[PDB]
């Protein structure tokens, strides 16, 4: 029954306001420890460049109004109170999507006799955090979370940590995303002198497995085969569905890995420049094949192929290794080695951009 | 004289001297017992994708307090009543597991009091918790998501729960057609946690739920197998038609396009992968070499002996061949005879890598 | 100016309290006649099986202190109220989706001198009815509506019906989907005796020509070229195109009508069934074909085709009534003997299977 | 001595006793007059899927009650001052036509005393009216989508509205840019229900707007008109070359797609049909009919006289067939004479369709 | 201590009322002076025409009854308030979708003895800013953003501006959008002498990158094969597929771009212009190379291809300076004279036209 008399002692409306803050001798400042505790890292949204955990940032300050006799009230060291009618500190991200600052719940509040409090409520946070994106998937994030007051300034409240580092005991494993490090550093401006703020800087490696079989293994596996149509017979009448075809699946492929990354034309993937490059091969290499083509399906009669081609390409055979050699079968073969050749510099130039990868 | 009258005048006595926040107790050391329980009504959706998990939920509380007490023949033999939950003691109740959500109910149902003090309380919700999704054997998947409920600001020495009923009812459950609940067990346990030196307990209610089939194999997996049969019947088709790459070619971006497809419906957990995916991949790998080797017998054929030369010992080795594959300068019949002994190869490694992937798990 | 004094005497807080209920003579139950007039069937989400609708539920009750002399306050029988500080007995539905129960404006309130009470507010409900999904689209559609109160129970309320049927006096068309039935059926609980509930079941079906035009006519006649590949000649090297052209153009319009029906794997439509099949014989068709193909392409030097071809096929020619047959013509003519059978067989199962879906 | 203080003595004699819920009249038999308008500020969204349309309006209301009077020699000369529009009379305004809305405003902007017992009342409001669309002349669409306001539990013999500008004022209109007003009308009505035997009025405002139908014609008809040039001329495509019915799929799946594309935009409504989707619908018929055709003409083509056989009268009739063409054993003849024939059919048919379909509404 | 007594005696309710304003001396008006500052431009959705920010607007104003005596109350220059209970001038956008006008969190409000008082609470904002788009990407895009109250009129305040440009100072970087200028502009309309407000024009540019490399360079590669058909041989039988591939590509492309922009018929972009241009062109060339084609593929005995053909076109031969032609060869050889001329006029329409551009 006493809890009853001293909770409304205490809370009484004439002894106690909640507008103002506790303060004395001189208006000193009022220290805020706190300290954020993480549980799960719900989702990173890429295409939106958003962050949502949820989170327990537990807020310790000291209140001299708040005190009592333990003797007088049946030894009573400890107390719950509501958390709207209290005092309390307002401390919220500011680099928050959705526009919701302040906390869910509003949990309860300890209250000692040497007039501490001690209030931890929780929360789900959606952060935004900008997304560094150049080694995809095998990429290393780093989402930043902020934390201040946004009704007083340095000249009433200090703001303080209690451990350099952000709990994890509470944690639950994310699957694809795996954390490293959680700092938490103070920062402050000379300039401005009226501005603390803690910032803690969450670092995140993805875990590769699941986009490296869905979208790298068809990618390479199929542009694995622009080097190839060069030794595709042209009687076949077939080289340009292969190239096609294989031109329109790199184009998609190349549009959907633009779909999952964000907007930023800050900076560029690696992938989607392999593919722009490797496309601008294929198209040269159909242009090239039709010239082949077409001079492979000349005749006689139509043209004579003066000097020219007969010394320059039947003395052009050994350079290239390739062999050997009734006016149509010249045609063919006058074909034959200039696909060949353009075959040998196109290897030559995949292994070079491999190289340039590296 | 009229019921209401007297309701009203034991309504009015109750609440001249009552606190909210103050905990409904006699002696401090006594503790409430807060029985416990739940009634599903449905399971709206369990989206893979984000591992998340709706349902509406019909929470079920009851404890006892020594203020709301009275005696009934003094006020016309009224018991029970009905009062908003919004002007008595409300206990803290949460689920730690919360993902999109509001932590606590937010429609605030009125309670019954019973005349020895008991209270009873049963406020609907809408619960978004977030269980990992383990999928391999998709679809035939049995799915186990869990939801942790449990006090925020009260230790166990002022608060202790109890589990009504060891199961979740399931009377009013509205069945949703894809997933069906095999059990629904719910559990008791303490914790302890770096804040405090206290323990605090908690509830844990696991919910097993398997998945229906047919649909996916209907509109799913019956094309991606029957589009494998066309994978190494291509060299059972000549060279003199122009038809091979096309099929080849056609398979590839199908079965990709499949892939890619299904990479939208499961997550992007990386411990595991799924059984489809990877014989999808499989299947792609052979027919791309398909693809490859094909264009070398093209090749091969359309040669010419002016152009083309060297059958120095391929005539003694495919003349040698070609018995023992019961088939009786030729570049056509060297062509037909690779071709047919990598048919053979392939449908071997076709068959048995679709044997030996699906067996261990059956 | 009366009306002023009448309300502020009715309504006064001490004389009137609202948390209770109207009750004398030993807790007798209040009647609640409550009757739901409908307004338009805005929409029927399959995919999410989900129904929304506008409604006006009129409910009537009787109070014993809410009465006045008419004569004394300058005859007034009738007067207005707000419908929060009366009392107002609590019914929604319990299907309900978003999580929304009550009423959207909480309208005025008619008070008579006798006491009675008749309020109508007005509501748009999210319901949730299960589709039976088997004859798409020309399906009957069964959505349910609940009504009963969740503070209250049966010892003390008792609801009622006034028509057995919803009105549709203020009902506007809908296009889509038109009604057939409303009716409406009180509910009780003999193992319980406490469970007292309103249930309106309105019968619905779709109009079928939209949804007909633009799936089923194109799908049939997509279809219709699965028995022909096989009249067409192997010397043109064309009948993979279409076949695979066909395969694929119905795979998509699988996967279509799978997107727009919901995912209960409960029951199959019988248009994917119908798809499913002759994809399967469609695919049976490129196999057999490809086998014919290359039986075509045979040369002399390479098989010889030893006696059992012969005899088999050049006397299973009448069998056919097909007529009247060098080698390779030999071998062409068994090509097409070959297909022409399977062109017979296959056309029969069509017919087959068409007379399988009466 | 200061307006602010006179203002405090008025505003503080004012609501001494007075009552919000109480009808503001002297007499019970005398009513009174709510004068209304509406000013638009922007056409949000006109949704076809889902017959919807969405609007930003400036309602306007005023009346006079009886109690809100005084005189203004006496408190130094004021006669308007601002009140908010929480704590007077407030009619109920309502609009039977809602659709996923809020039936009422809710901004709760404040009023203005004018007096002499005059208020004048202007909240926004942001409204979801259901319009019945009609789609037959797609894009050249000519839309009527209604709002119906009205009280609910006033007859006429107690409140009776009035329409202020029988046009809706666009002072402030933003356009749009899809979607332009041509005119926009209010009407007065009454009507009884079956609730009650009492009448009641409402107001109906009708909006007739246009779609501006650039963006369609340039992106969505240009190439389905396009690609249907290319219907009829497979036929002039010889059989030795193998490209008839490569052409003939690729459009067949084309127009597929653009009619399966065009589904998405137009509601289901099955009273009516558009133009565009049945003039795709008949080139799909006669494209697979083509495809029929020439599939037929291909089989003939490569035929041989050793295989098939029984020219008997055919001889006779394409050779006097010929000449009518104007085209002057070998069976090559025959299928190009069969070709051109039925090319000149389909040319026409198609003439013939294209014209007869797009005349009447012209 | 009295900074209790102080408020309350400040926000008394019977000294002190709210629903009024602060005058004296003759309905003077009262000055706002309000200034904006922008936090970060998180979104300009085209396909809606809408835009999203982050703003801080300080408003500054004076009010003659929230003054006191500092040496009094302990020498207290500045004190906190509440902005519920305290006098306040509404401001908001007009052109806001979302139909929410006014500002989220309703911060305090400082206050020092002279009577003055700041107040700026943050705020998302949705404005409505129309968007011209003819030079997709490189477009210079302008929105705008209005600050007018809603309740009161020129005859009872006078809103004024500070600095003529909206403060960058907390500007984070947006990545995509880059602005460029954000003037601010006081309008007045003289014909209604009621109509105050204040008009900032923020000026973005975009960066091109991203859509550059995502639609740009795979749309002209692809568009660079649309003059190549006529250099490939007729008995390839291959024309058909290259040119209607090509055609689908486009059509697609072309859907694709007026997805990503808003419906606005008033202006069209120049991306779509070429794009349908440049299909209409590989139409006409669809139709005129199965002319070609047929030509090709005629005989002796079916046609005699009498005078005109022979003289015309192999004395025109020169003309083209393309060279020097059995009658099957005949054809053959006018088949490519004819698909040669259309070549050349065709990639000079090409070129003719990458000069329209210009
Ligand atoms: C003060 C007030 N409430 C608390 C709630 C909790 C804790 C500490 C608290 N301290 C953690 C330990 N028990 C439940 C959670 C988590
Ligand atoms: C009393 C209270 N509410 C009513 C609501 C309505 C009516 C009569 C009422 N009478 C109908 C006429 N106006 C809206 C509906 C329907
Ligand atoms: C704290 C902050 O705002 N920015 C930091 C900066 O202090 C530091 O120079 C740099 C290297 O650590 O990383 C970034
Ligand atoms: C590895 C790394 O870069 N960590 C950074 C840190 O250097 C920086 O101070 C802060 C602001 O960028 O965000 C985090
Ligand atoms: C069938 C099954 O595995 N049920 C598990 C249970 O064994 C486990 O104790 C609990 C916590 O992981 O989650 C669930
Ligand atoms: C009312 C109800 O809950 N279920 C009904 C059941 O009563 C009835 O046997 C059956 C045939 O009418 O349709 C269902
Ligand atoms: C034609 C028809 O089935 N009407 C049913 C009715 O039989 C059943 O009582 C109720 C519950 O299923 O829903 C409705
Ligand atoms: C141009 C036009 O048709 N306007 C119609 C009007 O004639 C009709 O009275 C009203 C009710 O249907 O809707 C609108
Ligand atoms: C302020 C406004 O409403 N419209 C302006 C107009 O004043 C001005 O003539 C023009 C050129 O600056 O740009 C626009
Ligand atoms: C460069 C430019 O056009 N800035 C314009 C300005 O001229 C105009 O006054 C205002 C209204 O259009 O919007 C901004």
């Amino acid at each position: 029954d006493t809890e009853e008399r001293l909770v409304e002692h205490l809370l009484d409306p004439s002894r106690y306001n909640k507008l103002i803050r506790p303060a004395t001798n001189g208006s000193e400042l009022v220290t805020v420890q706190l300290m954020v505790s993480l549980a799960q890292l719900i989702s990173v949204h890429e295409r939106e460049q958003i962050m949502t955990t949820n989170v327990w940032l537990t807020q310790e300050w000291e209140d001299y109004r708040l005190t009592w006799k333990p003797e007088e009230f049946d030894n009573m060291k400890k107390v719950r109170l509501p958390s709207k009618h209290i005092w309390l500190p307002d401390v919220v991200l500011y680099n928050n999507a959705d526009g919701m600052y302040e906390v869910s719940f509003y949990s309860n509040a300890v209250v000692s006799y040497d007039g501490s409090i001690f209030w931890l409520p929780p929360a789900i946070y959606k952060s935004a955090c900008k997304i560094e994106v150049k080694h995809f998937p095998f990429d290393q994030q780093n989402c930043t979370m902020k934390f201040r007051s946004w009704t007083y300034d340095r000249t009433e409240i200090d703001l303080v940590l209690k451990s350099e580092v952000a709990s994890l005991d509470d944690f639950t494993p994310s699957g694809e995303w795996d954390i490293v490090a959680l700092p938490g550093r103070r920062n402050e401006n000379p300039d401005d002198s009226t501005y603390v703020d803690i910032t803690y800087d969450f670092i995140i490696r993805r875990k590769p497995l699941f986009y490296t079989i869905n979208l790298i293994i068809p990618c390479v596996l199929i542009t694995s085969l622009a080097i190839l149509v060069f030794y595709l017979p042209s009687d076949c009448g077939e080289k340009m569905t292969l190239c096609i075809s294989v031109l329109l699946a790199l184009t998609v492929f190349l549009l959907l890995i633009s779909k999952i990354v964000p907007p930023t034309s800050l900076d560029v993937p690696l992938v989607g420049k392999y593919l722009m490059f490797t496309m601008v091969l294929v198209t040269f290499s159909i242009v090239t094949s039709v010239c082949v083509l077409n001079v492979h399906h000349r005749s006689p009669t139509t043209h004579t192929m003066a000097p020219w081609v007969k010394v320059v390409f039947l003395e052009k055979l050994p350079a290239l290794l390739f062999m050997q050699q009734s006016v149509s079968e010249d045609w063919k073969y006058v074909a034959m080695v200039i696909d060949r050749l353009f075959l040998w510099i196109f290897v030559f130039v995949c292994v070079f951009g491999t190289i340039g990868m590296f | 004289e009229t019921r209401a009258h007297a309701e009203e005048r034991l309504l009015k006595k109750l609440f001249s001297g009552y606190n909210k926040w103050s905990r409904p107790v006699a002696n401090i050391s006594d503790v409430v017992l807060v029985r416990f329980g739940l009634s599903i009504a449905q399971l709206i959706d369990v989206d893979e994708k984000n591992q998340m998990m709706t349902t509406n939920v019909w929470v079920k509380q009851e404890w006892h307090d020594y203020k709301l007490r009275w005696d009934p023949a003094d006020y016309e033999n009224v018991t029970s009543i009905r009062i908003p939950s919004e002007l008595i003691w409300r206990p803290d109740i949460v689920l730690y597991n919360n993902a999109d959500g509001d932590f606590a109910v937010t429609h605030l149902t009125k309670a019954h009091l019973f005349h020895d003090g008991r209270v009873q309380w049963t406020p609907p919700a809408i619960y978004k918790s977030s269980c990992s999704i383990d999928v391999t054997f998709f679809p035939f998947d049995q799915q186990n998501c869990t939801m942790k409920f449990g006090s925020w600001t009260y230790d166990k020495a002022k608060i202790d729960l109890v589990n009504m009923h060891s199961r979740v009812d399931q009377l009013d459950f509205w069945e949703s057609g894809e997933w069906v609940i095999v059990d629904a067990v719910g559990t008791y346990n303490t914790r302890k946690y770096e804040c405090c030196a206290e323990i605090y307990p908690d509830i844990t209610y696991a919910f097993v739920i398997r998945r229906l089939p047919l649909f996916y194999t209907i509109n799913l997996i019956i094309p991606c197998l029957l589009i494998s049969c066309l994978t190494v019947l291509v060299f059972y088709l000549p060279s003199e038609c122009g038809e091979k790459i096309t099929l080849c070619i056609s398979v590839l971006l199908s079965l990709t396009v499949f892939l890619l497809l299904i990479t939208e419906i499961i997550p992007s957990t990386s411990l595991v992968i799924p059984l489809i995916g990877e014989y999808l991949l499989f299947t792609m790998i052979f027919v791309t070499l398909s693809i490859v080797i094909t264009v070398f017998v093209l090749n091969v054929h359309h040669r010419s002996p002016r152009t083309h030369t060297m059958p120095t010992w391929v005539r003694r080795v495919f003349l040698d061949i070609v018995p023992r594959l019961l088939l009786m300068e030729d570049w056509k019949y060297v062509a037909m005879v690779i071709d047919r002994i990598f048919l053979w190869m392939f449908i071997i490694v076709c068959l048995l890598g679709t044997v030996g992937l699906f067996l261990p798990p059956w």
